[PDB]
């Protein structure tokens, strides 16, 4: 498994994730991490991005996904099924995710990584999503619809 | 003397407000209760105490 | 119809019931009855039970609601289905009931009103609802179990 | 259709018309006309004639009454089924008519409109009815019984 | 429903267009949008564009039409039945359009918006429509032929 439940008082708060070496959560998730290799961990706190982030243990080196900066337009999966991607927009329909599913990977059709969920925008029949992405130079950055609420 | 008249008929004025409005909250506070039940019992005392 | 919604921007905001000769709104819930003869009348406040009421037309008044006290323990019925009658607490199942149910009656196997629903408690795997109903002498109280929240 | 009720609270308390290019309402009728188009444009008062009238809107001048002063002896028809014409009276039988039908026009063999009536007088077989009518010379006259009732 | 009408006097007069997330209506069209909640949000006027615009409302964010600025030679379609684009203008046969059809987008094979009508002139072979439209650059331009009548 690549994707850790985060459980407070045994209740899903989140998920965490291994992404090209680093272990990822958000800072607004609360709780430890089910996998203790990576609980332990000290993560640093990226404010910049609401994200925590640390160094992937020699022995969970293994379990690493692959990510990358080219996402074009069209689907894209994820724990809940496809995600559409469009206008630099990442959209779901309304009613797939919610409060929990903060941390979830999104997954090109070759398995790589190409965002991570924050949270999102119930815009009518479709939900929009808060996601960490990196941009056509690689750069990490975070896409927040407004009114987006955290996951 | 006009200072003295003129704060009594003040203090009158305020206290009988005051008065009157607590008895007039008091009755729709006592009576409410039974308006939204017309089958209630309704005792008269309630009709003698209250109004 | 015995229930009338009612409308604030165009969405229901709640429900106004016809009582005995008497109409019932919650005094929390903002917007005009979706009734032309209902919305003509100038309702008193009643803050003791957190509700308007008034008269109704000479046309309405021969198909009121039948008041009544004798709420022994059991099953009611209400719009979104049954009603649990029990410790002198109207309680449903989790996800029967929430925002803009307010107002709408509870009877008995009778076709008698018994309460007024205007909020509830969202517990683990129940909801208490609080409601305005009549003692054994029949006076108005309201029920509003530790927690209760408007609906 | 042609013919427009007069609602006060939700309820027709009597019928607007529109003939020959001019609304017609009774002026002792008082409420709101049930639509958006005719309820628009401000009545002018006729009260030696207990009526209100006014211009038609562009887009609705076509789609009016036609009316005829000539009333020869026999039998005409309006909303409740057929009028009788007889003796200068327009009649119908006891309790045909009645409160409401106030401002509802007669219509003669040929969809003409006769009359508007107004209020009536019941007698020993016929009810007779109080209407605004056209003389032999087509000027607006009131051809009211003894001791008629506005409806 | 994304392209709505707006009516003055109870006919419509033109229509009141949800492309991009926003509000497109011609300002020569005077009137409430058919939508009652298009109808209660603040529009921003754009004289240089002839058309008045504002954010729509949460639920009609992602119920809107996409619009692109890739106009090739070829055919498009709208209400009144196909359009024909050449030499950079939007033709459409002898009297095929007409009052009433201004704020209608012309759509693309791919349900797209690539102008929005608001006028036209008949040329005696041909009738070019005025509209607005966006150029190479994708910045919104009119387009209005010499003469054109606002619709």
């Amino acid at each position: 498994d690549k994707t850790f439940p985060i459980m407070l008082n045994g209740q899903v708060n989140g998920y965490a994730c291994v992404v090209g070496g680093r272990v990822f959560k958000p800072l607004h998730v609360e709780g430890r991490i089910d996998n203790e290799q990576l609980a332990a961990i000290k993560l640093k706190k990226a404010s910049i991005y609401d994200l925590e982030y640390g160094d992937v243990p020699q022995c969970m080196k293994s379990d690493t996904l692959q990510y990358t900066s080219d996402k074009p337009p069209g689907f894209y999966n994820w724990h809940h099924g496809a995600v559409q991607y469009e206008n630099n927009r990442f959209t779901v329909p309304r009613g797939v995710g919610g409060k929990g599913d903060s941390g979830r990977p999104i997954l090109d059709n070759k398995g790589r990584v190409v965002a991570i969920v924050l949270g999102g925008v119930n815009e009518g029949s479709r939900t929009a999503l808060s996601v960490v992405t990196w941009n056509q130079k690689g750069v990490t950055v975070k896409d927040t619809p407004e009114g987006s609420e955290p996951w | 003397t006009i200072i003295g008249l003129c704060t009594c008929v003040a203090i009158i004025m305020v206290s009988c407000v005051t008065s009157v409005w607590l008895l007039c909250r008091t009755r729709n506070l006592c009576i409410t209760p039974y308006k939204l039940a017309p089958n209630a019992q309704v005792p008269i005392l309630l009709a003698l105490l209250c109004c």
